[PDB]
């Protein structure tokens, strides 16, 4: 089988900025197609027969390629171009896709709008509870999140949910949740969300 | 020859007579002169068109659209023009002709249909059939008689005149036969046999030939295009399967027959002693 | 325009079978080849097999991964595609897409919603939705203790669709957990209907809640 190893696993690009991903093939090839998939959406055909742009596709995009080396390039990066891009080969059997190149808009920063919600009584009924902090619209992605048992860094029972780049404003969002028991509400009193980023000198704590 | 011989009528001003495809009849009497009455001929007047078939089409304006596999149903744009006959087909395809996938590609072939020779079929009835009836006196002259206006008064001058009522029955089953015209020869086709022929046909003053494929060969496909021809003359193979019909002459928008006869009342009354 | 709506996704035990459907509309089905592609929960993108049209003897071709296991069939009479599946296992776990094929040099142009295929022996479970009430203003609905994925949340019956932030869900205790938050002017609360629709295709249920 002919394997399509994609160059540029993930990458960021500032608006107006020219972008280029590579499709390396483990064997000669006739043509290469490219698909665009926006988070949630099912793929879309975009570049076919190496360089012919699908319909609806902005003239900004373009594809070159011959033999084993192919690439597509966005002339001037833009927010609507934010997605994963896959290359397909046709010259041989079976049909092959690449792993995909994630394309992120490198925009301006934003304050992690931290929030929290007390354990909804519903589960406090049979010994069920866990505090959950929330961290919406914020850039860049990089962010350390922490809880504390009255000064005690707690890591046992903490799993997070890193979401993708919102399409309407290119921002992110995260969610963290502490867990061991529920019989532990009166068993302790100080809870914390010590979120640290680069859009604040002092690590945000809204808890 | 078939010059029959009668006698006025028992002290009356009339006679009832009958004629064949040729026969004439002399009518004698004491006082009034003798009158040779002949049925000269009968013809069909102004025949109207009912359906003309083609027997030598012309094919022009070729144009075959195509599509690989995975490119759906090839559609020829001319398929929107009535003058064109189109036959969607299928053909081998592959790399060798700009397709990345060997398989049956769609194809649509179009060609204009034109007619070069029509076999015009015509019809007749009572409102158009004439009957030549010559009349002599011992001076003469002829005339025609229709089922519409059967009678007729002939002024004979110093001899007098004569009314001639009539009943123009014939032999042919009117509204059961048609007047076919292949080439120059004209024939008499039998009702259905006519509108049962497999050929392209116009209708009543129509410009729309139907059942056209009959005369054009869609030849072996060919990735690029597809050859289409028109079949040779049918005149030949139309005369061959059309000799049992009645050979006739369509001389000048009229038709000579034979199966006819008149029963006429001859009002000799008006005749001078 | 074109319509490619998959159907027949659910949870099945390691070895079972399933027949996936792709009801199409907005075009002449028979005329076009057709294909199935699956996307694993890992982004990777696997072609499975395609099936020609009538005039091509319904020619089919399958990937090494599907030899024997599955076979694809075409209901040309109703514009329907099927992918009969047998003896599933860990790898077959994915989201299965149904696309038409097109172009001189074939490419999958119009894909479809996709449909979710989970393979495991664990048990179905109706989630535990709770009221994430504000202790402007930001609310939401917590959704824990459920299996298998996916769940579906909405607000105001699909109406309210701006400021909505329904996060991803992570595995733990053989369980999925997803959260959700949305925001409106602190002036229109609680002066308007605050409801979070939450459907669970696994146990075929819903819970029209309301965060008072």
């Amino acid at each position: 089988q002919i394997v399509l190893t994609r160059t540029g696993g993930i990458m960021s690009a500032s608006p107006g900025e020219k972008v280029t991903m590579t499709c390396s093939a483990s064997s000669s090839v006739s043509y290469m197609h490219w698909y665009q998939q926006k988070s949630g959406t099912s793929p879309k055909i975009w570049i076919y027969e190496s360089s012919k742009l699908a319909s609806g596709v902005p003239v900004r995009f373009s594809g070159s390629g011959s033999g084993t080396s192919y690439s597509l390039t966005i002339s001037s990066m833009e927010a609507e171009d934010v997605a994963t891009y896959y290359c397909q080969q046709w010259s041989s059997h079976p049909l092959t896709f690449g792993a995909g190149t994630k394309l992120e808009l490198k925009r301006a920063d934003a304050a992690p709008t931290v929030s929290i919600f007390p354990p909804s009584s519903e589960q406090l009924t049979s010994g069920g509870a866990s505090v959950v902090c929330f961290l919406n619209n914020f850039y860049p992605k990089d962010i350390n999140v922490k809880w504390k048992i009255d000064g005690s860094e707690r890591q046992n029972g903490v799993l997070n949910s890193w979401t993708d780049q919102d399409s309407k404003d290119s921002t992110y969002s995260m969610s963290s949740t502490l867990t061991l028991t529920k019989d532990e509400y009166e068993r302790h009193n100080s809870y914390t969300c010590e979120a640290t980023h680069k859009t604040s000198t002092s690590p945000i704590v809204k808890s | 020859s078939n010059r029959d011989f009668l006698e006025g009528v028992s002290g009356a001003t009339w006679v009832d007579l009958v004629l064949e495809g040729d026969s004439c009849v002399t009518i004698m009497s004491k006082d009034k002169p003798t009158i040779d009455v002949k049925m000269m001929n009968m013809e069909a007047a102004n025949l109207a068109e009912v359906r003309s078939y083609c027997y030598l089409a012309t094919v022009s304006d070729l144009s075959t659209k195509a599509a690989c596999p995975t490119m759906g149903e090839a559609h020829n744009d001319k398929r929107a023009d009535p003058a064109f006959v189109c036959r969607q087909g299928v053909v081998d395809r592959g790399w060798g002709n700009g397709c990345g996938l060997f398989g049956k590609g769609s194809i649509d072939t179009c060609a204009k249909f034109a007619c070069s020779t029509k076999a015009i079929g015509r019809t007749i009835l009572k409102e158009n059939i004439k009957y030549e009836v010559a009349i002599f006196v011992h001076q003469a002259g002829r005339f025609s008689i229709t089922p519409a206006a059967p009678s007729y008064t002939l002024k004979l001058g110093e001899y007098g005149e004569v009314t001639v009522d009539c009943e123009p029955r014939s032999g042919i089953d009117t509204n059961a036969y048609y007047v076919m015209t292949v080439g120059t020869k004209t024939f008499l086709v039998h009702r259905e046999w006519f509108m049962d022929l497999n050929l392209p046909w116009s209708s009543a003053g129509s410009t729309v030939w139907r059942n056209r494929e009959t005369l054009m060969e869609f030849e072996e496909p060919h990735a690029t295009k597809q050859s289409v021809i028109a079949l040779g003359s049918q005149e030949g193979a139309l005369h061959q399967a059309l000799a049992g019909a009645i050979p006739v002459e369509f001389s000048s928008n009229t038709v000579k027959l034979t199966s006819g006869h008149l029963k006429c009342r001859v009002k000799m009354e008006k005749l001078q002693l | 325009e074109v319509k490619l709506v998959e159907s027949g996704g659910g949870l099945v035990l390691p070895g079972g079978s399933l027949r996936l459907s792709c009801a199409t509309s907005g075009f002449t089905f028979t005329d076009y080849y057709m294909t199935w592609v699956r996307q694993p929960p890992g982004k990777a993108l696997e072609w499975l097999g395609f099936i020609g049209n009538k005039a091509n003897d319904y020619t089919t071709e399958y990937s090494a991964s599907v030899k024997g296991r599955f076979t694809i069939s075409r209901d040309d009479s109703q514009s329907i595609l099927y992918l009969q599946m047998s003896t599933l296992r860990a790898e077959d776990r994915a989201t299965y897409y149904c696309a038409t094929v097109y172009g001189n040099y074939p490419y999958f142009d119009v894909w479809g919603v996709g449909t979710t295929v989970a393979v495991s022996s664990a048990t179905t479970t109706a989630p535990s939705v709770y009221p994430l009430v504000p202790g402007s203003v930001t609310l939401g609905c917590l959704v824990k203790g459920y299996f298998p994925e996916p769940v579906t949340v909405k607000w105001n019956y699909g109406a309210l669709s701006s400021g909505v932030r329904t996060v991803s869900s992570v595995l733990q205790s053989g369980f999925y957990s997803l959260s959700s938050l949305v925001t409106v002017p602190s002036s229109t609360w609680p002066s308007q209907t605050v409801i979070c629709n939450v459907a669970h295709p696994a146990s075929k249920v819903d819970l029209i809640k309301e965060i008072s």
